RNA sequence: CUUAUGACCUGGGCUACACACGUGCUACAAUGGACAGAACAAAGGGCAGCGAAACCGCGAGGUUAAGCCAAUCCCACAAAUCUGUUCUCAGUUCGGAUCGCAGUCUGCAACUCGACUGCGUGAAGCUGGAAUCGCUAGUAAUCGCGGAUCAGCAUGCCGCG
């Protein structure tokens, strides 16, 4: 645990009293966290698809999916059905553990981390990133690390407005 | 100059003192590109003779660490 | 959770050089770290070193 | 790592520390003298005591994290203030 | 030509480069790189000049100042080299150019405009096309030393070992 109790006992009641909601479960909740890899560099390195798949299994036990091109493109030398990037959906204790690991190690481990992007709120109430380093936190085995491209992370919340999502993230510990 | 003190022309320093004793005013023309910029130069839109014309330049705070020639180019292209 | 397709999740005690201990379900049984959240200066509020060196220039008119 | 950047494991500490920007020959040797490691040791073969010693020494001293920003600030200042020197900088 | 093709002064240019080519210096490394110890020099200069020694500073150098109009004293403890420690075949503990900062010599002032020192990095570059250059003995190659021009400026010049 270490996050579920903290949330239920500090974020939900405080945020509910702050926003004057008419019900208990009207408080916005973090539904899921989706991690994507984006790469079609697989065109020039067929084995690159294997990369970030063995790394994602260590980042989170949930094995990623080998997403395939939904449309072909000549500018990128693409054909429909070819593998491009990877997808992972964390729902349950997995997303809580991922948030804990992130907040505790990844952000403080970055060398020049100061005032993370405030922009990358969706308008809608979601929050979106593309980590550019592939070795952000310890489970990536610096020694075994050969390529340096990091991960897309997409935080999804039931927030109806960006303001309440910002408040929820700040109270959770997002160092804006 | 390392410990002998900063560098400035006597006539230019006297002009700047006369102009600052009451209030900063019209450009202070001078041919002394050698002079180093001091905090007193702040606010005074000094002019530098680049060889054929005077270029008025507004000396801000951060200009103290440079010379007028650094703001008065000479070569043309 | 599929059978065998995922590695075994294990509760580990994330350690820090400053002594802070954090617990998270991780593949590794233990995780040694050097800079935790509180160890990183940004989480320490106004860091002393940064707040002290962040002053603007004064033209170095000391001499 | 000590300064957030990995260092060669099969090299002496003296030169392993030089791979950190801002920490060159003299700085690395001074840090090693302050730590009392004799300057002839492998970095892959060390203990928590002398590791944390160098860690705190670096945290107290300047680091690439600060130098990268200070140099950029100075460059942008000398470029914005005019500074034919800065003009040459912008010209490359 | 001449109240200007002459003369005075501030500043600039003589030092700009998408360029090409002569001459020279430095590099691409294991006959090597860095650190500890040790020896030998030959010629030339010194009066607003040369400046022992001491102190300060990693440093370039600064302060007090002996001595010398010189076979006296100084410039001025030559380096290559040798005996050790250490690294290991890599764009590297190679090279230090370009580079940011902080300083030193001088001079009213090194900003267009010197050199040198420390800090942190470090590329071009891993031997280089036709073709071409010098060298028959203390020659080739190569390591240092001193003077001219000089307030302060040499990879060039003159010579020496």
């Amino acid at each position: 645990n270490r996050l579920k109790e903290k949330y239920n006992k500090e974020i939900a009641p405080a945020l509910m009293t702050k926003f004057n909601y008419d019900s208990v479960m009207q408080v916005p909740k973090i539904e899921k966290i989706v991690i994507n890899m984006g790469v079609g560099d697989a065109v020039q390195n067929a084995k690159a698809i294997d990369s970030a798949v063995e790394e994602l299994t260590f980042i989170a036990g949930q094995k990623p999916v080998v997403t395939r091109a939904k449309k072909s493109i000549a500018g990128f030398r693409l054909r429909e059905g070819m593998p491009i990037g990877a997808k992972v959906t964390l729902r349950g204790e997995r997303m809580y553990d991922f948030l804990d690991k992130l907040i505790s190690v990844s952000l403080p481990r970055v060398r020049d981390f100061r005032g993370v992007s405030k922009k990358s709120f969706d308008g809608r109430g979601n929050y979106t990133l593309g980590i550019k380093e592939q070795l952000i936190f310890p489970e990536i085995d610096y020694d075994k690390v050969t390529k340096v491209r990091g991960m897309d992370i997409v935080i999804v919340t039931t927030a109806n407005t960006d303001e309440e999502a910002r408040e929820l993230l700040t109270q959770v510990g997002m160092p804006f | 100059s390392l410990k002998k003190g900063p560098f400035v022309d006597g006539h230019l320093m006297t002009k700047i003192e006369k102009l600052n004793e009451t209030d900063k005013k019209q450009v202070v023309k001078t041919w002394s590109r050698r002079s180093t910029i001091f905090p007193q130069f702040i606010g005074h839109t000094i002019a530098v003779y680049d060889g054929r014309k005077h270029v008025p330049v507004f000396i801000s705070e951060d200009m103290v660490g440079h010379k007028l020639g650094e703001f008065a180019p000479t070569r043309t292209y | 959770m599929k059978a065998g397709i995922h590695p075994n999740f294990k509760k580990a005690t994330v350690k820090c050089a400053c002594g802070n201990e954090f617990e998270t379900g991780s593949v590794k049984e233990e995780v040694r770290v050097e800079i935790c959240s509180e160890c990183h200066p940004f989480y320490t509020g106004r860091q002393k070193f940064a707040s002290a060196d962040g002053r603007v220039d004064r033209f170095n008119k000391k001499y | 790592r000590i300064a957030g950047v990995d260092i060669p494991r099969d090299k002496r500490v003296v030169i392993s520390l030089t791979y950190i920007f801002g920490i060159g020959r003299t700085t690395a040797q001074q840090v090693l003298k302050e730590a009392g490691v004799s300057e002839d040791t492998r970095v892959r073969d060390l203990t928590e005591e002398e590791l944390g010693k160098i860690r705190d020494i670096i945290d107290k001293l300047k680091v690439e994290g600060d130098l990268r920003r200070e140099v950029s600030l100075n460059i942008k200042r000398l470029i914005e203030i005019g500074s034919y020197r800065g003009i040459r900088h912008r010209r490359g």
